[PDB]
RNA sequence: AAGG
RNA sequence: AAGGUAAGUAU
RNA sequence: ACGAUACAGAGAAGAUUAGCAUGGCCCCUGCGCAAGGAUGACA
RNA sequence: AGCUUUGCGCAGUGGCAGUAUCGUAGCCAAUGAGGUCUAUCCGAGGCGCGAUUAUUGCUAAUU
């Protein structure tokens, strides 16, 4: 968290964005969900599934190999 | 109302279903019509109240989609303000002489600047009034009752 | 009041928050305690204002300080002379002035 | 009821507190104890800083003899 | 001291976000209870 | 700015 | 006789 | 040596305000690491 | 070949509580911390000190 932090205030890198869900939508832009509803709703969602593709991304880059699989087991 | 309908349907395609009030539209297609219906609104709030849609702030339009009402304070609520709040930079930029008396009864003349008792009462017998009012005198030549 | 009563605070400056009632109290009955039938003694004319102060109440004076700010009481004074001149602008042929 | 203090401005020259609005400032700085101060704050920096700069050419002396001298030493140190 | 009835909690543009939540709220509108259409007939009478 |  | 001084800045 | 004048005068109150993320706790899901449990399958 | 248990990470979603969360080149502690109930029985941290908006950051306003 510390180098985080340290690398958005040295400006490496960009601010972090307030997370954002359907429920939270509201609470964080109400001003611009009343003009662009839809856009809104579709930024929103972007988000989320930003959000649960690099966590997929992460799971499954680290993922056993069906062979890797088997030579761990074949092993052991 | 009428431009909204012909917003609602930008295209003759555009169909709406007997069981639903409103065209079926893509999930895309409802971002550019809501962006038509804003403009639309705050075009017209612009027509009735005189202003550039552009100036608007992000509060103000929400305000404007919303029912809230940004009315416009009455002539006595524009004097109260003034009243209730102290002078705005106030700048003693003029300076009055008036025959007054001291704490001690002593009659004396003193020059002030502070901006109290200092409005000028514009009568209809000031001829600074008076001369504008005479200007474009030639309305009242036209219709004569001879 | 009701905000500050939830805060925290020093000793001195609940003490200072507890006065308020007594200032709406004195307030309220301003046109009694502060008399000259009263309060016998000399007349001290409050600042800005045309105001008479028979006695020493600080609890009604920090109050009628707050209510004729911003020179409230020469606003009245010039608001009234103003508003009569418009009366008297608007009769000039009527009242031949 | 609720009592709102009005701003005030501490003039530094004349180490002094005034209203913060417009008319008491100027009234205030168009003074002559406020021009006073500042010709004597002026008078007092200027002399300030032409001490500073006596006393660093006196250091900048001070410390090229001594390093002078420190380094005869070592010469006739290592000499021996 | 006070003269207007005291003020209940209104839906105004500030509490607006509070208004999207799980709970659920009824819109009740009785604008278009009695309801009347009137025309300008071009001789000048309007008609109701 | 004026007074002892 | 008091418990009744506003704190000032200018001239 | 006050006071008179001209100006200011609210002459007694960090009155702050929302959003998100961290942190604590408790599950659930996925992935990795290290161990292990129980069971099924004809020539 | 699947299935599944435990512990440790890494994330995702969700719920709860801000009288509490940490820090320990301080001390003591399974060679027993701490014991109102069950005591020829219970078995793990306790104490002191320090940090604080009773964890800490950014962001947006006003300033």
């Amino acid at each position: 968290q510390k180098e985080l932090q340290e690398k958005v205030r040295l400006g490496l890198m960009p601010p972090p964005e307030p997370k954002v869900r359907i429920s939270n939508l509201m609470r964080v832009l109400g001003t611009e969900a009343v003009q662009d509803p839809t856009k809104v709703e579709a930024h929103v969602r972007a988000q989320m599934a930003k959000r649960q593709k690099a966590h997929e991304e992460a799971n499954a880059a680290r993922k056993l190999t069906a062979e890797q699989r088997k030579v761990k087991k074949i092993k052991k | 109302n009428d431009r909204a309908k012909v917003i609602l349907k930008p295209d003759k395609t555009t169909i709406t279903e007997p069981h639903h009030i409103w065209p079926t539209l893509t999930d895309e297609e409802w971002i550019k019509v809501e962006v038509q219906l804003k403009d639309l609104i705050l075009a017209d709030y612009g027509k009735k109240n005189n202003v550039n849609v552009a100036s608007l702030t992000q509060s103000e339009i929400r305000d404007i989609i919303l029912g809230m009402e940004i009315s416009a304070p009455s002539q006595q609520r524009q004097q109260i303000a003034e009243i209730e709040k102290q002078t705005k930079e106030q700048s003693q930029l003029t300076a009055t002489q008036t025959r007054t008396v001291n704490k001690h009864g002593d009659e004396i003349i003193t020059s002030t600047t502070s901006n109290y008792e200092t409005q000028t009462f514009s009568s209809k017998t000031e001829w600074r009034v008076r001369a504008i009012s005479a200007a474009n005198l030639h309305l009242r030549t036209n219709h004569i009752y001879v | 009041e009701e905000s500050m009563k939830w805060k925290k605070l020093t000793n001195a400056q609940r003490s200072g928050l507890n006065q308020i009632p007594n200032r709406r109290f004195t307030l309220w009955w301003s046109p009694t305690i502060n008399r000259a039938n009263v309060y016998v003694g000399f007349q001290v004319q409050l600042d800005l204002t045309g105001i008479f102060m028979h006695g020493k109440i600080p609890t009604l004076k920090i109050s009628l300080i707050q209510i004729f700010r911003a020179h409230l009481w020469q606003k009245i004074h010039e608001s009234i002379v103003m508003d009569l001149c418009q009366v008297f602008d608007q009769e000039l042929d009527a009242l031949e002035i | 009821d609720y009592w709102k203090s009005q701003p005030k401005k501490f003039c530094d020259y004349c180490k002094c507190w005034i209203a913060d609005n417009r008319p008491s400032v100027e009234f205030h700085e168009r003074g002559k104890n406020h021009k006073e101060n500042v010709a004597k704050r002026i008078s007092e920096i200027k002399q300030k800083s032409l001490d500073k700069a006596k006393e660093e050419e006196k250091a900048s002396k001070e410390f090229a003899a001594m390093e002078a001298a420190a380094l005869k030493a070592y010469q006739e140190d290592l000499k021996r | 001291l006070y003269s207007s009835e005291p003020t209940e909690p209104y839906l105004s543009s500030q509490n607006y976000g509070e208004l999207f939540s799980n709970q659920i709220i009824w819109f009740v509108d009785d604008t278009n209870v009695y309801r009347v259409t009137i025309h300008k007939t071009f001789e000048g009478n309007l008609t109701t």
